[PDB]
């Protein structure tokens, strides 16, 4: 299994939206960063709750 | 050499046109039809006569 | 709770649906009324919805602006033929029996046609062809195969009049008009099983419903009264047509219930039919267009849709989108390739909404304290409920102490934000990319120079647009999908498209040129300028005369390459193939020769890199150029995108530094030729002119052989053009021979940085023949181009052959000929843009729906399979090396070297 | 075809030429001296049959000599000044025969769109928008036609000390690098005008 | 429109030497000798005096109050 | 005379004079135009004639 | 004597049997109407015994993958 | 390592690879093994690396291949020249090049502007210039005008003496008696008093100048020997054999000419290829034509985009123009077609047919206001709620 | 009114300057009329367009302090630096000849005639320049401004007429807070970005919510 770049983009978008809305961050982040790089770091660490469903 | 119209400077650009009252022959390439045409000017009226 | 429309299936409404779907039965032709209030039973009822302010909808109870409107129905007194379905009705009548109503066709024909229709369902054109064939076959028949009853011919009169040509007892043919009730009765008896052959679906479109019995009324929002400048409630054309329809319907009904004669009933029936037809379509064929109160044709339902600016063809458009800016661009190589410089004033307007959380509360607090004037500030703050406020200076001190989780701040642009970048005309995919913001003073969109090729931009007044995505999903899409890093390899040919252009090549050649050495100061300065992380210089190579250490350029360049890169190829400077042959022999013999041996055999025409050390060759276009960037391609495809970006961002600065502090120029003496070369060129020109004159004399005296493709004159012209072109090539060869490599212009041409050899030829030796549309110059006076030549002259000099280079200067006739050539070139450039644009538009409209499914197949929008395993191998052109799926040669060599090292 | 054509109508574009007979041009040294002293005018030269006007039709029978030292017995006319075949803006370019034609066309366009003191009337003139260059200068290398036309009295542009050299990569792809102190001292400084109109319209 | 006070390139003051140069050249002296006498060796300074136009007189006649 | 549009179908006969500088004005006073359609590629008419 | 299949521009054609036809149809989750179509008047069809409603397997010579299979259905 | 072992290892590990990939891998592995004495570990590592690279190079689902192909075809055309040239070669036939050629192929015009056929030779006639000229004569389509050195059309006394050159007669292989016999066998109602090396004609006692002029031009361009619609032929020598280039288009007739190798013979007109060899041949010819046109201008375009375009064009047996005449004009989506037309009858036809719009395109989804089903618009996301 | 409403005339939003002249007068039908002229000082800045007489255009990319400019052994500090790569592809030899001619004219003290074909031949200019004490190729030795060392090559330097066009950046720049087309839509589709297309095109206040029945397929109420 390998994430296509479209799947990765959608996962990052959804995670960033959830973080902005008020969801807790699963990892510690440096202060003064926007939700987007927070989600990017979350993905880079490999800690992602969202999963994709393929036909 | 220009005009003042409502306070704005207007210039008339010369227009290059076909010589009146001269027959010019030419050939098409789909009707294989030799034609000749001439424009006749008479008091500001241009008439296209083609044989 | 929010679903997405997956499909839309079209059909024909049934009268029962129209009855139950509608709410109010409109019966009275009532207008807005004097007090502007909806009259009960009028066209604009309150059950239809309200657009007037200060009242509530009857059905949904919504105020104007929130009530979507609701549908109403009109109960027609007599059946009316729909204008659009008139031709369909006429076709159907000619195909069905007058008595039974079934299709006049044999059962075997029915089976065959059903099979063919099942096969050709998807193809719309073939389906229409089959329908027309069946219609012709049925119409040609005369006796019903089921009943045997005669079928009197049916004649169609536009727009909605049908005549049945019947034969009396005397055999005379008389036209019997079919009333709509007769047509309905005919259509009802048609069974469901016959509909597919007739071209119908017996679940969404039944023939009886084509004839209208109930006419739905659009809601008030669909037919709003736009009012007038005088305050007069300027009504809708649909409203007026509905009023007339209601009046005529009531009149027809009251005369029907009064036992009126058949003639007046027919008159009112035809008036109703005409009004209905003009209401559906005011431009229907054979229909007089109804005039407005001002005498103009009323815009009706048909006209409201088939408009270029209407719902169709109008919603798709290009308008001023929000959060955009446009300004001229200026270059700067001090920023990374994936960065863009934004002026402060632009950054203080294109705000981006950011929701305040726990890990960014203090930054947003400082920003909102800055106000809308200091650069790191904000312009609008949105409370969790939803109201928006302007920060200004009155409440600047507050709105920060009361700012907590759940608020939204529209801060200014800051470094690191993602931003799109566009250049029109937008031809290929790479014309829009995502960059990172870097706010700098002045007012220009600073752009790195390596990114110029994909944008096809030059800094001579070109302008660019940037758009700032607002939502988080859009920002993530731009950051992950659209960044400049991911688009180094072009999808078109599978090679690089981002690389050095002009200085990045020439300066690289200067740095890696054979015999180029640098002192310690220059080495340290250039390494620090390039950003290369180093803390100790390598061992010096060769010592200066007075004792200072020196470093060759090759080692300095090798400090940038990765630690295990290994490649070899031939560049454009290879002029002595024997040395390349010897080097290739050694390399192939060993696959890892001792670097000492390579040093003696070094040659700048043969690049060879061993374990990240440049051992031989010089940098030119083939290293990291616009195309054929062997090293850059290798870095991209083997060490990831980020490593490639770092390598590009370092080599660009290194090369720029070396060319800036080493000196590079060009003067008028760059194209000065020795006397011997000038004499050679002169004698070449004279000999060519003599041969041309000999050809002309041979033609004059009848000594010429006309090849079959051309007449005598055309053969003469072909020979003359060939002779002149060969002469120009010989002169160019001489000039190139006598021009050394140390010349800066020759360096620029040879390395491929800028210009061609033809440019040097034209500037130094000879300009050459001038042609229009591939032919010698001929358009001028009778028998001569200019007036300074004897008439009927075909010599080379007299028909566009110019013998002076740019350095020597052109004589007036040569100047005129050159002007002709340049004008032709400009015209071609002007026209080819439009032609290519038209072709691209056609191709995109044809092909913009295809996509790769999850099983690797490519399917047409209508479901047809276009290609199994896209590309017949499944390889993305971007991922392909240069067209080949896998470059197994490089794989073999790289693996062998890595494991045998 | 044995046809003779005579034209006496409007709109024909003609050019002047020097009549040449028997290999000797009609124009002589004393004529040039008289014109130099102001005793003779262009119309006088026309009326004495020294210079003739030719339209495109009459030029069919002509055989023009480009230069005064190329005239032979076959020639019937001598070109007056071959440098005058160019238009007005195109004559501004110096050494136009050492350039490719597209570059000359571009240069003519830019010369048409450059700033400078166009008219001394600008202070009191009312125009939608205008510009004024602070310190215009005569071109150091300039065609002699420019003085005759009058361009020198209303110049547009300045002379720059230019060095061809790559510098920091900030002038790649047609960009240029300009010296700060020169800008401070007044180089290329200009002013932009705009006029707004308000009318007390009676209704 | 009036003579620049300082040379654009090197900043040398040449504003006061223009009228002297013009009057001397009109008298028939060699322009090169006059420029050398005035003390302008770099051609950057000589260009300012050689290529200047005095348009202030031409534009002085129209007043605006 | 304002807005061009001579009677008889001709349009753009009169244009606003250009006052950008000396050369622009003097060149605009010496312009010659052709009535052909701009869109159609009149290859024979566009090119320079001897 | 000359058959069209010997030409370089003509790849080999073959007629599918019922079992393989249905296996192919099930593999791509499609119906017969969703495949590309070849007319019954095509010379390749005439050279074969193909009849309408049948599936033709085409063995292309691909510049990228060498061998590649394409399928078409026969119509009027 | 015996070559059988390399083949077995290739089949064992790289079973997923395409046939060309594994064949080329086998060839180059054999060469490098015989040159450098590889062992099995290196071979296994190499095959694993090849497999990993091929897996990485696969395209991912959701990629919008159609738009990318359209852009990658359209963009180079802007840099490509725009006709307005007359390449006058000697041993060549004039052929439309560049943008007009691309447009003609894309729009599938019924007859190309410059039809041209490439005819190869069988083994017997391939390796000799003289036999090539003989086959040319069989295919030359020789005309009296080409044979004639010059023509004298003297209407003042009702005759027509055309001067025939001996060299052209010898090249065509026809003799004066032979050509006169063929002409009279064709022009039965004429009298040919041929003398020497000149033809003499009379139009059965005509009266007016125009009649004899028309009769003379009728004979002048009349065909004598050769297949219909064929002009000049230029027998060249490419590689080692002689190949006969030829104008005109008679692709079905030429295949029956003796000495002509029919397997390699090609023609410019794609429609003729469709008629004679089938539809797959038409697709391959389209691909080759576009590739050659792109190559002559120096531009490089990946073969995959051209393959996609060609496959899309010949989707239903008959070659159709890709434009609105044959492809866009038959778009299934009634909404997409709606913003391309001037009438509304298409809506009524769709409603009558019960057409279902699948919203599988781009324009319809854009108009509605919904994510386009390409790329990120294809994926669906789910999450297990209990979170740390 | 169509109380009274304001119809005052105000300057354009993206302009500034100083009022220079105000005149009051009467129209042709007796109504009062005023005109106001606003002047603005525009010092050159990044993005301003410059072009020579030989069709060589460009915008200034950097304003460098004087001490960083390289100087010449004769003391000449260039006022403008152009890239050598622009010459070979354009073949504007007239530019180089004009540079030499300007140098010669400045040194000699009289202007140089460049009247097309009868102008001063370039070889005469080169000879005169050589006689005046400079290299006949127009090249000079220059020192680097930053390092202070001597540049390795000899740099061509001269005087060239330059004109400033009115395409100035202060008039081009404008940004909208609260252009696109079909080609951009195709590009965005080609990238695979869909939510970006929705955000950039649809935006907000033009989309609405509609209840839909899942049984029949009609708009629910
Ligand atoms: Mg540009
Ligand atoms: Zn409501
Ligand atoms: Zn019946
Ligand atoms: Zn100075
Ligand atoms: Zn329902």
């Amino acid at each position: 299994f390998k994430y296509t770049r479209f799947e990765k983009a959608r996962i990052i978008g959804a995670r960033a939206l959830q973080i902005s809305m008020g969801a807790p961050v699963l990892i510690d982040v440096p202060p003064g960063i926007t939700p987007l790089e927070a989600a990017i770091l979350e993905f880079e660490k490999g800690v992602i709750p969202i999963t994709v469903i393929r036909p | 050499g220009y005009f003042i119209i409502n306070g704005s400077e207007r210039v008339i650009v010369s227009i290059e046109d076909i010589a009146p009252n001269r027959t010019l022959v030419e050939k098409d390439e789909r009707q294989e039809k030799y034609i000749a045409k001439v424009f006749s000017y008479r008091h500001g009226y241009r008439a296209l006569v083609a044989v | 709770m929010k679903k997405v429309i997956g499909s839309i299936e079209f059909g024909i409404l049934s009268p029962q649906e129209i009855r139950k779907m509608s709410a109010v039965e409109v019966t009275v032709p009532d207008t807005y009324d004097d007090d502007g209030y909806p009259i009960e039973g009028g066209v604009m009822d309150k059950r239809m919805g309200v657009i007037d302010p200060g009242l509530r909808c009857e059905t949904c109870g919504g105020r104007a602006g929130e009530c979507p409107g609701h549908f109403g129905h009109i109960e027609l007194a007599r059946p009316v033929i729909h204008v659009g379905f008139a031709k369909t009705i006429y076709r159907i009548l000619e195909s069905t029996c007058r008595e039974c109503g079934r299709i006049k066709l044999t059962d075997e024909e029915i089976e065959e046609y059903m099979k063919k229709i099942e096969l050709a369902r998807n193809r719309r054109s073939e389906f229409n062809e089959i329908i027309k064939e069946i219609h012709k076959k049925a119409k040609e028949r005369m006796v019903c195969p089921h009943c045997g009853a005669p079928q009197y011919p049916i004649k169609f009169e536009k727009p909605t009049i049908y005549w049945e040509i019947r034969k009396d007892e005397q055999g005379n043919e008389y036209r019997h008009r079919l009333m709509p009730t007769e047509v309905r009765d005919w259509l009802e008896k048609i069974p469901d099983k016959d509909l597919p052959l007739l071209g119908l679906d017996p679940e969404k479109s039944r023939p009886e419903w084509m004839v209208l019995t109930v006419l739905p009324v659009p809601p008030v929002t669909a037919r709003p009264s736009i009012t007038l400048e005088t305050g007069i409630r300027a009504e809708d054309d649909l409203t007026h047509k509905l009023v007339d329809i209601i009046r005529i319907n009531n009149r027809l009904k009251q005369n029907i219930e009064a036992g009126a004669p058949q003639l007046i009933i027919e008159d009112l029936w035809d008036l109703l039919q005409y009004h209905v037809t003009t209401y559906i379509n005011n431009e229907a064929p054979g229909v007089p267009p109804a005039k407005h109160k001002s005498g103009r044709p009323l815009k009706t339902l048909a006209q409201r849709l088939k408009g270029k600016e209407g719902r169709f063809r109008g919603n798709l458009s290009g308008k001023r989108v929000n959060f955009s800016a446009r300004t001229v661009i200026s270059p700067d190589p001090m920023i990374s390739i994936n960065e863009v410089g934004v002026p402060v004033e632009v950054a203080m307007e294109l705000t981006v909404p950011e929701k305040v959380t726990e890990f960014n509360i203090e930054r947003l607090r400082k920003m909102v304290l800055n106000g809308p004037d200091k650069y790191p500030g904000a312009n609008y703050v949105i409370d969790p409920e939803g109201r928006r406020r302007r920060i200004m200076d009155s409440n600047k001190e507050t709105l920060a102490n009361q700012l907590d989780i759940g608020w939204t701040v529209e801060r200014h642009l800051m470094d690191g934000d993602i931003v799109l970048f566009n250049r029109q005309p937008s031809l290929h995919r790479m014309s829009i990319m995502a960059h990172r913001v870097r706010v700098m003073p002045y007012r220009t969109f600073r752009l790195n120079l390596a990114v110029c090729p994909p944008y096809n931009a030059d800094f001579d007044g070109d302008e660019m647009n940037l758009h700032v995505p607002q939502t988080e999903e859009a920002q993530a899409e731009a950051r992950i999908l659209m960044e400049v890093q991911n688009h180094i390899i072009s999808p078109r040919y599978g090679g690089p498209i981002i690389g050095g252009i002009q200085d990045h090549i020439s300066g690289g050649y200067l740095l890696t040129r054979e015999g180029a050495y640098f002192t310690r100061d220059e080495v340290e300065q250039m390494l620090m300028f390039a950003g290369v992380d180093i803390t100790e210089l390598p061992e010096p190579d060769k010592y200066d005369e007075n004792g200072n250490p020196l470093w060759s350029g090759k080692t300095i360049f090798s400090l940038l390459l990765p630690e295990d890169l290994t490649v070899w190829y031939r560049n454009k400077l290879c002029d002595e193939p024997e040395r390349c042959e010897a080097l290739e022999k050694l390399i192939e013999e060993k696959l890892m020769p001792d670097p000492e041996e390579v040093r003696k055999l070094a040659y700048d025409g043969f690049v060879y890199i061993q374990n990240g050390k440049l051992l031989s060759g010089a940098i030119d276009k083939k290293a990291y150029g616009r195309e054929d960037g062997i090293i850059l391609d290798l870095i991209v495809r083997e060490y990831g995108v980020e490593r490639a970006r770092q390598f590009l961002d370092q080599v660009t600065k290194l090369t720029i530094w070396v060319i800036t502090h080493k000196g590079f120029t060009t003067g008028i003496d760059d194209e000065d030729l020795p006397e011997e070369a000038r004499d050679r060129i002169r004698e070449i020109i004279r000999e060519a002119e003599e041969r041309v004159n000999k050809l002309i004399e041979a033609y004059k005296r009848g000594e010429l052989e006309p090849l079959p493709g051309k007449s005598l004159e055309d053969t003469l012209e072909s020979l003359i053009m060939a002779v002149l072109a060969e002469a120009r090539d010989n002169a160019g060869a001489v000039a190139e021979k006598y021009l050394g490599m140390d010349n800066h212009t020759v360096i620029m041409a040879k390395t491929g940085a800028r210009g061609k050899i033809l440019n040097i030829t034209q500037m130094a030796a000879l300009l050459g023949q001038q042609s229009i549309r591939g032919k010698r110059l001929y358009r001028g006076f009778r028998g001569r181009v200019l007036s300074h030549f004897k008439p009927g002259d075909l010599g080379a000099r007299a028909k566009g052959f110019v013998v002076n280079s740019y350095k020597s200067g052109l004589t007036p006739q040569e100047y005129f000929f050159h002007a002709m050539g340049g004008r032709e070139g400009l015209v071609d450039t002007a026209v080819r843009t439009a032609q290519s644009g038209y072709m691209q538009r056609r191709l995109i409209n044809a092909l913009q729906d295809l996509k790769v499914e999850y099983d690797g197949t490519v399917r047409s929008p209508e479901g047809i399979i276009v290609q199994f395993k896209y590309g017949e191998d499944g390889v993305d052109p971007m991922k392909s090396w240069r067209g080949k799926t896998v470059d197994v040669d490089r794989i073999i060599v790289r693996t062998l070297l890595k494991m045998r090292g | 075809v044995k046809e003779v054509y005579v034209n006496s109508d409007d709109g024909r574009v003609r050019r002047p030429l020097i009549i040449v007979e028997n290999g000797v041009p009609k124009l002589t040294k004393e004529h040039v001296q008289a014109v130099k002293e102001g005793r003779l005018k262009w119309s006088d030269l026309i009326k004495m049959g020294i210079i003739e006007y030719l339209d495109a039709e009459e030029e069919e029978n002509a055989y023009v000599a480009m230069w005064p030292w190329e005239v032979t017995e076959e020639h019937t006319h001598l070109e007056l000044m071959p440098a005058a075949i160019l238009g007005l803006p195109a004559s501004l370019v110096p050494y136009p025969e050492h350039n490719a034609a597209p570059r000359n066309t571009y240069g003519a366009g830019m010369a048409k769109q450059s700033l400078g003191l166009g008219w001394a009337n600008f202070r009191i003139r009312v125009d939608t928008r205008g510009h004024l260059l602070h310190y215009p200068q005569i071109p150091l290398v300039n065609s002699r036609i420019m003085k005759a036309v009058g361009y020198e009295d209303r110049p547009a542009g300045q002379n720059f000390v230019v060095a061809v050299l790559a510098y920091q990569g900030y002038n790649m792809e047609d960009a240029i690098i300009i010296n700060k102190a020169s800008i401070e001292r007044g180089l290329a400084r200009s002013t932009f005008f705009r006029t707004y109109e308000a009318e007390e319209k009676k209704y | 429109m009036i003579v620049p006070v300082r040379c654009f390139t090197c900043g040398k003051v040449i504003g006061d030497k223009y009228y002297e140069f013009k009057r001397r050249v009109e008298a028939g002296e060699d322009p090169e000798k006059v420029l050398d006498d005035l003390g302008l060796e770099r051609y950057c300074c000589r260009r300012m005096l050689l290529s200047h136009v005095e348009l202030i007189d031409d534009i002085m006649h129209y007043r605006v109050y | 005379l304002a807005t061009g549009a001579w009677p008889g179908g001709r349009t753009g006969v009169s244009q606003l004079l250009d006052r950008t500088n000396y050369m622009s004005t003097l060149s605009h006073l010496r312009r010659v135009t052709s009535p052909l359609d701009r869109e159609q590629p009149h290859f024979e008419a566009r090119d320079l004639h001897g | 004597e000359f058959s069209i299949f010997d030409h370089v521009l003509v790849p080999e054609h073959r007629v599918l049997s019922e079992e393989e036809k249905k296996a192919l149809l099930e593999k791509y989750k499609i119906t017969l109407a969703q495949l590309p179509q070849i007319k019954a008047s095509d010379p390749a069809v005439k050279a074969l015994g193909a009849k309408p409603g049948d599936v033709i397997e085409i063995k292309r010579k691909s510049p990228t993958a060498g061998v590649y299979y394409y399928y078409r259905v026969v119509v009027e | 390592v015996s070559l059988s072992t390399i083949k077995s290892l290739i089949e064992k590990k790289g079973a997923n690879l395409p046939e060309n990939v594994k064949s080329e891998l086998y060839e180059k592995l054999k060469k490098y093994n015989e040159k450098y004495k590889l062992t099995k570990a290196e071979i296994e590592a190499i095959i694993d690396d090849v497999v990993k690279e091929y897996e990485r190079a696969l395209v991912e689902p959701g990629e919008p291949v159609g738009t990318v192909a359209a852009q990658s075809i359209g963009e180079p055309s802007t840099q490509m020249t725009l006709n307005t040239f007359h390449y006058a070669g000697v041993a060549e036939i004039n052929v439309t090049l560049g943008l007009p050629r691309i447009i003609e192929i894309v729009d599938a015009r019924k007859n190309p502007s410059t039809p041209m056929m490439t005819v190869y030779l069988d083994e017997e006639h391939r390796y000799d210039r003289a036999k090539a000229e003989e086959v040319a004569r069989r295919i030359e389509g020789t005309t009296l005008e080409n044979l004639a050195r010059s023509t004298t059309l003297d209407l003042i006394n009702f005759e027509f003496i055309v001067e025939i050159d001996p060299e052209r007669l010898e090249r065509s292989g026809l003799t004066m008696e032979k050509v006169v016999k063929k002409l009279e066998s064709s022009f039965k109602s004429a009298e040919f008093e041929v003398d020497g090396y000149t033809l003499i004609v009379r139009p059965k006692k005509a009266d007016k100048i125009s009649d004899l002029r028309r009769f003379a031009e009728k004979i002048k361009k009349h065909r004598l020997k050769g297949l219909s619609g064929v002009g000049k032929t230029i027998v060249r020598k490419e590689g080692d054999e002689y190949v006969i280039y030829t104008e005109g288009s008679n692709f079905k007739q030429v295949l029956k000419v003796p000495g002509v190798d029919p397997t390699r013979t090609r023609t410019n007109n794609i429609h003729e290829i469709a008629e004679v060899l089938g539809i797959e041949a038409a697709r391959n010819a389209i691909i080759d034509e576009i590739v050659s046109t792109m190559q002559e201008q120096g531009l490089e375009v990946d073969i995959r985009h051209i393959m996609l375009v060609a496959d899309m064009m010949t989707l239903d047996g008959i070659v159709r123009p890709i434009g609105r005449h044959g492809v866009v004009g038959e778009k299934s989506s009634v909404l997409a077609r709606a913003a391309f037309e001037i009438t509304v009858q298409h809506l009524f036809e769709a409603a009558e047919k019960g057409e279902v719009d699948n919203l599988n395109g781009v324009i319809e989804n854009v108009l509605i206001g919904q994510p386009v089903p390409v790329g990120t618009g294809m994926v669906k996301l789910t999450m297990k709620l209990p979170l740390r | 009114p169509r109380e009274r409403r304001e119809t005052s005339v105000a300057v354009r939003p993206s302009e500034k300057g100083v009022v220079d002249k105000v005149i009051i007068t009467e129209t042709g039908d007796g109504t009062k009329l005023v005109k106001v002229t606003v002047r603005d000082l525009r010092i050159p800045e990044l993005g301003d367009k410059f072009a020579s007489r030989h069709g060589q255009k460009g915008v200034i990319g950097l304003i460098v302090p004087q001490e960083d400019m390289p100087w010449t052994e004769s003391g000449i500090v260039p006022d403008l630096i152009v890239n050598p790569h622009g010459i070979p592809s354009r073949m504007t030899v007239g530019q180089l000849i004009e540079a030499i001619g300007g140098k010669v004219a400045s040194l000699k003290g009289r202007r140089v005639d460049g009247t097309a074909f009868i102008g001063e031949p370039e070889e005469k200019l080169r000879k005169e320049l050589e006689e005046l004490g400079f290299k006949h190729t127009g090249r000079e030795i220059m020192y680097d401004g930053i390092t202070g060392k001597r540049l390795e090559a000899d740099i061509f330097i001269g005087v060239i007429y330059y004109q400033r066009l009115h395409h100035m950046v202060a008039d081009k720049i404008h940004a909208r807070s609260r252009r696109f087309g079909e080609m951009e839509r195709d590009v965005l589709v080609g990238h695979g970005a869909a939510m970006l297309l929705i955000e950039r095109l649809l935006e907000e206040s033009d989309k609405t919510e509609v209840w839909v029945c899942e049984n029949c397929g009609h708009i629910a109420l």
